[PDB]
């Protein structure tokens, strides 16, 4: 429960693992979501048409 | 011939999500991927704090 006590307690190499993995897990999860949604709209299919993609 | 989640065969024309997105023989696979990449990246910080 006292997570933010533990995060300060941990050593610097472990703290950098948590640092790096927090950011990268967030980046990759939201990248998955962006991939899926821009695929549902069809913007991933090459040369689909003049339909304006929801993310260029 | 770059990598591809679906199959690039048929001159890379299998991504057309028409006839309903859920009827895309490849997109349903992507939906099944989502829960796994959600649990991994909501638990990794907790497992690492452990
Ligand atoms: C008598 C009255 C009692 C109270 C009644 C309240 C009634 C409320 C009704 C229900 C609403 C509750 C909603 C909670 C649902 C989620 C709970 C959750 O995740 O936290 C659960 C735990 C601890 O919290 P708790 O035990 O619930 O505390 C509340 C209570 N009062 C208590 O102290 O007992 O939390 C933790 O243990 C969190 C750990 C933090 C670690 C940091 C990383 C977070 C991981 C997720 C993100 C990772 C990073 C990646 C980013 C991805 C982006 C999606
Ligand atoms: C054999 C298994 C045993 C298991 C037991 C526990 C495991 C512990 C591992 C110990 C050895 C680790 C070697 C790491 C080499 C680099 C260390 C490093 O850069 O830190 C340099 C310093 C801190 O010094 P420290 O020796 O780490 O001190 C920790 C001490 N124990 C403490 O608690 O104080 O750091 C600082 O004082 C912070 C300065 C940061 C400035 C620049 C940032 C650099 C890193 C940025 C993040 C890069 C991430 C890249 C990820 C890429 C992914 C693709
Ligand atoms: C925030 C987290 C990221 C967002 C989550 C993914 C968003 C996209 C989900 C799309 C999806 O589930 O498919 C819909 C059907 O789902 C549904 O009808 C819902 C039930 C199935 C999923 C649970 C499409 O809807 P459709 O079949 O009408 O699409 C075809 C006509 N455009
Ligand atoms: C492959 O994509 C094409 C166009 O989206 C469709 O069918 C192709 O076109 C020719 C000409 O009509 C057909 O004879 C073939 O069946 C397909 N070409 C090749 C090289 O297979 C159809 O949407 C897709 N067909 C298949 C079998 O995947």
């Amino acid at each position: 429960q006292d997570v933010f006590t533990t995060l300060v307690d941990l050593k610097w190499p472990h703290t950098l693992l948590i640092f790096t993995m927090s950011f990268l897990c967030s980046w990759l999860l939201f990248a998955m979501v962006w991939w899926l949604i821009a695929f549902a709209h069809g913007d991933l299919a090459p040369g689909e048409g003049t339909n304006v993609p929801c993310v260029t | 011939m770059p990598l591809a989640f679906c199959g690039t065969e048929n001159h890379s024309a299998a991504y057309r999500v028409d006839q309903g997105v859920l009827n895309n023989g490849c997109f349903v696979d992507a939906l099944n991927v989502v829960p796994h990449v959600f649990l991994l990246f909501i638990t990794f910080p907790i497992l690492f704090i452990g």
